[PDB]
RNA sequence: GCCCGGAUAGCUCAGUCGGUAGAGCAGGGGAUUGAAAAUCCCCGUGUCCUUGGUUCGAUUCCGAGUCCGGGCACCA
RNA sequence: AAUUGAAGAGUUUGAUCAUGGCUCAGAUUGAACGCUGGCGGCAGGCCUAACACAUGCAAGUCGAACGGUAACAGGAAGAAGCUUGCUUCUUUGCUGACGAGUGGCGGACGGGUGAGUAAUGUCUGGGAAACUGCCUGAUGGAGGGGGAUAACUACUGGAAACGGUAGCUAAUACCGCAUAACGUCGCAAGACCAAAGAGGGGGACCUUCGGGCCUCUUGCCAUCGGAUGUGCCCAGAUGGGAUUAGCUAGUAGGUGGGGUAACGGCUCACCUAGGCGACGAUCCCUAGCUGGUCUGAGAGGAUGACCAGCCACACUGGAACUGAGACACGGUCCAGACUCCUACGGGAGGCAGCAGUGGGGAAUAUUGCACAAUGGGCGCAAGCCUGAUGCAGCCAUGCCGCGUGUAUGAAGAAGGCCUUCGGGUUGUAAAGUACUUUCAGCGGGGAGGAAGGGAGUAAAGUUAAUACCUUUGCUCAUUGACGUUACCCGCAGAAGAAGCACCGGCUAACUCCGUGCCAGCAGCCGCGGUAAUACGGAGGGUGCAAGCGUUAAUCGGAAUUACUGGGCGUAAAGCGCACGCAGGCGGUUUGUUAAGUCAGAUGUGAAAUCCCCGGGCUCAACCUGGGAACUGCAUCUGAUACUGGCAA
């Protein structure tokens, strides 16, 4: 389900960086980003319509992970919800816990974060829950297992958390590893980079 | 075949020999009652009629006849003495 | 009438094949392609693109 | 016989009783008249378990309707006094 | 399915070997009538060992039929094998099952190239002790020659390695005993008697890695289709998965079925003629010539080494001394393969009687191991008697 | 397991009661042409399915085996 | 809170704009095939041959109904060993219980298949000419006698199947007599009609020493009910074809008899001469119906597998009996075909019930475990039967979740590939190193699904009764197929787990080498003729993922069947013209009826599924509460503008 492969390349193909291999450095570098996506990186691409969407769809499931059956699952989701649709979408694909576990800072990025989920590391209200899919719901905190606490891999993590900008609809506390979810995501509280418009019309055709 | 079940089809040939046996003898009564129509004679349709009234009204009672038949048969023959006198 | 697919077959008055529906448009009046991979017909020999078509399969080496 | 008894509803391993008034001589399944509410076995310390309209058991009990124990059992356990 | 197999004999696989029309099927016959005295449970005739048309279109035995019966002191399994040239194909099946046969031999004719013939692959296929029957001594009353005939029976056992002249003489009439002439019928007594002091108990591994050769293909209906033959080494219960080696590939199915003689069993073990049936398979899936094994042990090889002793004309091998090339079908319980032979440099005249050796490579993928002896045959006659040297 | 028929150069058949294998339909190689039809110039490419035997010598004599197709069975 | 919802591109031509078919991009399925393939949860899994079938099992139960008890275990009398009660043991229905038989009840439910059927069916909504075991409510009765048979003995036909002759005995089996009513017939007088006892315990009394008697549970008969189920009738709706235009004669209707639980040509006798039909009868072909599922913006189109109601059938066809109910899957009789046994005279049998097999087919599962749970049958009950069901095995068939690891890692290697031979690229990719361990594997703990039932005991009731019995609590030992479970803990170790199609435009993603209208590719435009981004390989890259493609099938795009929502002078398309019936529509004024219409109310529109807000399985799939919806139909009471009817 994973794409458990050049976990980096993905970043090359749309120019941008979608901290894959955010880490213990500071900014990469070495990576070769902007001037090669392939081995006929230096090639101008004609850029059609369906595609500039495609890109713009595949930009946040490389983010996330989320393969597209899955995708496709949340997409329909949202869209029996009232309202915005597209404003929908990303209210849930924040929602889920490896996201969540990434906001608080106990894991460095989001492959690290749910390598916790699936080793039982997470306990949310006093049940851990091993499933990635888990969508978070308001008011709740979430924890580490003692035995599965600072093992020398989350405290790490924890110094790069105050490299990050650490978003404002949830709580972390960082002294006992704990973190509190506030309230959901609004869509003037996140990245504010990413696009989720061309990602609403792709899947109404 | 090999059913213990297999009860129900010998009893039933005993009790139809019981049934059949009864119902034709009821009938046989219901065609002597027509005779004395046929005849004209109101005063042996009278007395053919109620000897044969003691026997369907016995008969429905004995889960033979559905009770309405019973009725019908000593309703109809009393209409066909009014009809002769 | 039937297409015969790929690069080479076996078939001589009989062993039984499978049929699949598909239209070729150079030949009139063929509308089907014969099952490579399936019954005694067997599959191509050398092609490691596409072998789920031509009943190839994945390389025992 | 009319009877109010269960019928077997839900997922495998994850049984869920729905208390129904039927005919006796019809599926555990099959066709009923009306159901009273239902029974949940597999619960929780929740709040809920078990809602059974008990005005509309005793409905169906004066024109002869046969509690099978079971559900009786349930009667006992929504116990009249609390 | 009934009945039970109930072990409260030793059991013991035996069956029948000689010629065309010496009496094997007569003897078989009249083996279980003299046994029905002290037991009543066979009681076989002619006509319930040849059950075939063909069989009973020209009188002889093409199919072989099982049957037992039991001493008081042991159990025996008995197997009436075809007695043809262009019949020794269910011959092997039959000497496949024997812990030791029985020579059914005419004393008026004596030994034919035939019946040399059944004892040559007796020597091949393993059989250790063979009880003889001078049949049909109810015709040859000349007891001089009968001592003559009974000579060349022993000598003949002598130049084969074998014990002619300890092994058992046996006289007996198969056909006047099958009616009831007492005298002959003792000499079924005799040949029972006998049958309980020259056969010992052959040991059957069965903690050994599980294998099954196949004898025989049948397709019960209800039930699908089922194969018998004897299990060479390890165990089977109901239930227990295993897999086919065969000349294609390795094919799956789970045991459904352990009976013996038509009657239930709940265990399969080494040695026992039981059978053993597939988990849904066709008829047209499974041929004689296979062998069931225990899952993940044996893949199919395609070449071995063997040494080989070629009979001459005046055996029943060859007159002519041939070359590389010549490819005569390699018999190996239960198969007819024909190979290539890929002789050893320094010969080109491979002269009937050599004890020469080659290395083979088959057209078909089977299942084989080191030191399995065997035998090949050629345009109807044998033509050689080898051992697996070494598997490559 | 048994009993037969096809197993003959790309394909279809003839040739035998031993003597160094044919034909037809083919198809193909060159000159002309952008490339071909056509025209002109030339044509066998064969394990007689495989293997052995009675051999001066086997397609044909005897069979075994494998492949395909067609009939009988047998029934732990 | 309860439908916030509609995309287009390629191809006619030299080029263009229309018209117009063709094709693809999407989702889906009871799927098949090719390749590959780790686990788990929940569902589905013979679409063709309604083709033929071995074997096991699928409906039995009641002694609290009876005569009996052939067996099993006791009691009792006795008898032999011999440790004089330690054993052996012939009888005895006297008990616990119980084969075979009589009788009661069930077997018409449950389960399967979809052949037939185009309306005798189903669906929607009504209706009256009905019936209704078991359950439940009301009022009474429940008195007294007789005659047979099975079982069982004797004998005996037949191989078997399967009986026969002569006798024995009981009952909640059968048949009377008595008594009858708001019950039946009739206007009424009147006439007529029912039945069954057993089980437990016990004081006085009574004891032909069977027992009566008292009392409690249960049962029996009648009548009116109720509920539920079932039968019947009407209206509307429910396929294609008009190259099917007349069809029907017990047919349309009336009268009388018979018959049905009930109405009727349902069936007969007489008479009349009619009935249906274009808003489509008969005939031909196809098909189970609906709730629903999929698709779609909706309207619609397609479809009817699983789950649920209804109808039909049981090897083919036909008939009838029993019974409340079948005109009957594991019932009966006959005929026919197909298998089987045979002592050749004569008989046995129906897997479209769970499994299973041959065979058909592209293709669809184990001759498994249990009655622990739910439901059903009988029984007072304990329990017994239970292939319904609860579970398990097998299959990637579908849906969802999870895994194949995370971090670090520049000499920015090796090797492969391309190259302006500079180098780029594969590429943080790998190794090395530091951590982690889900699920698999192995080893221990350990929920819940369990409610009750049985024995003991206390109390309150019924009663002469502290008894029996019933109800409400308590106590002990417990009932678990799944099951080496769900779940939790521990240990070893990156350890055991990534493929599939594609890359000319459509439509996200490329070069080289090799083959040269050869081989092959292909959904369309189409490619390939010696410099191929389209053939094959190699490297790279793209999409998707334990699945990826292919084919078949459905709707969508298709406004290319247009009701929403298309056109007809030249593109397909005005009949040659006109008259005119049915039909459709119709100026204007007043009144009126209130049908259509519209408002509100009522009953109904089954449940589940679809939608909304919540809850529980670590989340989800899935299950589940309430609500909404079910866009339809019938009735009632009103409104009168508009359409229609009547009248001036
Ligand atoms: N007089 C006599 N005749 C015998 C005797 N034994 C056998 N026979 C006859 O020989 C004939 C042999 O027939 P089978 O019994 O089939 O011979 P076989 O040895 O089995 O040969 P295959 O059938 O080829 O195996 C029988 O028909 C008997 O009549 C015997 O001892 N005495
Ligand atoms: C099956 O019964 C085997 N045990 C013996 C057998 C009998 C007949 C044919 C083949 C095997």
């Amino acid at each position: 389900a994973r794409y458990l492969g050049p976990k980096l390349k993905l970043s090359r193909r749309e120019g941008t960086d979608l901290f894959l291999k955010s880490g213990v450095r500071a900014i990469d570098t070495k990576c070769k980003i902007e001037q090669a996506p392939g081995q006929h990186g230096a090639r101008k691409p004609r850029l059609s319509d369906y595609g500039v969407q495609l890109r713009e769809k595949q930009k946040v499931r490389r983010i996330y992970g989320v393969l597209e059956r899955q995708f496709r699952n949340y997409y329909k989701e949202a869209a029996r919800l009232k309202g915005n649709t597209g404003e929908n979408l990303l209210a849930l694909l924040e929602g889920r816990l490896d996201n969540v576990v990434y906001r608080m800072g106990f894991g460095a990025t989001r492959a690290e974060a749910r390598q916790l989920v699936s080793h039982k590391a997470i306990m949310v209200n006093g049940r851990v829950v091993n499933i990635a899919s888990y969508q978070v719901s308001p008011n709740d905190v979430v924890s580490i297992r003692e035995k599965a606490k600072k093992q020398s891999r989350v405290k790490a993590a924890l110094e790069l958390a105050e490299q990050r900008e650490k978003p404002t609809w949830l709580e972390v506390d960082a002294g006992k590893m704990e973190g509190t979810f506030k309230r959901k995501p609004e869509r003037s509280d996140l990245s504010a980079d990413i696009n989720e418009h061309l990602i609403v019309e792709l899947y109404s055709k | 075949n090999i059913k213990s079940a297999k009860k129900r089809a010998i009893q039933s040939e005993k009790a139809r020999k019981h049934n059949a046996s009864r119902r034709s003898m009821m009938r046989t009564f219901i065609k002597k009652v027509y005779a004395a129509i046929e005849a004209g004679d109101k005063a042996a349709a009278q007395k053919a009629f109620n000897e044969m009234q003691p026997i369907v009204d016995r008969q429905a009672a004995k889960g033979l006849i559905h009770k309405n038949k019973a009725a019908r048969h000593k309703a109809n023959l009393t209409a066909q003495i009014n009809k002769l006198a | 009438t039937s297409y015969i697919g790929g690069e080479g077959h076996n078939l001589q008055e009989h062993s039984v094949i499978l049929i699949r529906g598909g239209r070729v448009k150079d030949l009139p009046g063929v509308r089907y392609h014969t099952v490579r991979g399936a019954l005694d017909c067997s599959g191509v020999k050398d092609r490691k693109q596409a072998r789920s078509k031509y009943g190839v399969k994945r390389p025992k080496a | 016989m009319v009877t109010i008894r269960l019928a077997r509803h839900g997922a495998k391993k994850r049984p869920f009783y729905q208390v129904v008034v039927a005919d006796s001589r019809n599926a555990r399944n099959g066709r009923f008249i009306e159901r009273v509410g239902f029974f949940n076995p597999i619960a929780s310390e929740k709040e809920e378990g078990t809602r059974l309209d008990l005005d509309r058991i005793a409905h169906w009990v004066g024109q002869g309707a046969t509690i099978s124990d079971r559900v009786a059992a349930l009667i006992k356990e929504v116990n009249k006094a609390a | 399915s009934k009945e039970k197999f109930e072990r409260t004999k030793p059991h013991v696989n035996v069956g029948t070997i000689g010629h065309v029309d010496h009496g094997k099927t007569t003897l078989t016959a009249a083996i279980t009538t003299v046994l029905a005295k002290t037991y009543g449970g066979a009681a076989r005739a002619f006509d319930q060992i040849d059950n075939a048309p063909e069989e009973k279109a020209r009188g002889i035995t093409i199919n072989t039929s099982h049957v037992e019966y039991d001493t008081p002191t042991r159990h025996y399994a008995h197997v009436d094998c075809p007695g043809h040239a262009d019949y020794v194909k269910n011959m092997i099946t039959g000497a496949a099952q024997m812990d030791g046969a029985i020579l059914v031999v005419a004393a008026t004719d004596g030994p034919m190239p035939q019946t040399r013939e059944h004892i040559l692959l007796g020597r091949q296929v393993g059989v250790p002790y063979i009880i003889v029957f001078l049949n049909k001594c109810d015709m040859v009353d000349d007891e001089e020659l009968l001592e003559l005939v009974e000579m060349e029976v022993r000598e003949l056992l002598s130049q084969y390695d074998f014990p002619g002249d300890d092994t058992p003489i046996v006289r007996g009439s198969a056909l006047k005993a099958l009616e009831g002439d007492a005298e002959w019928e003792a000499k079924i007594l005799e040949l029972a008697g006998f049958l309980d002091s020259y056969i010992p108990e052959p040991e059957r591994a069965i903690d050994k890695p599980f294998l099954l050769p196949i004898e025989d293909v049948f397709s019960i209906s209800g039930r699908g289709t089922v194969v018998t033959g004897r299990v060479e080494r390890g165990i089977i219960k109901v239930g227990e998965e295993v897999e086919i080696v065969g000349i294609k590939e390795t094919q799956k199915s789970t045991c459904t079925g352990v009976e013996m003689f038509r009657k239930l069993l709940d265990e399969g073990r080494a040695g026992e003629n039981v059978g053993v049936l597939l988990r849904g398979i066709k008829r047209e899936e499974i041929e004689r010539g296979q062998v069931l094994a225990k899952p993940g042990t044996i893949k199919p090889h395609t070449k071995f080494e063997s040494e080989v002793y070629i009979l001459s004309k005046d055996e029943g091998g060859r007159h002519t001394p041939f070359f590389k090339g010549y490819r005569p079908q390699f018999y190996f319980r239960t198969t007819d393969v024909t190979g290539t032979i890929e002789l050893p440099e320094g010969v080109e005249m491979v002269m009937p009687g050599d004890n020469i050796k080659m290395v083979v490579t088959l057209i078909h993928p089977i299942a084989m191991d080191d030191g399995l002896r065997f035998a090949i045959r050629e345009g109807g006659r044998t033509v050689g008697a080898g051992v697996v040297a070494k598997v490559l």
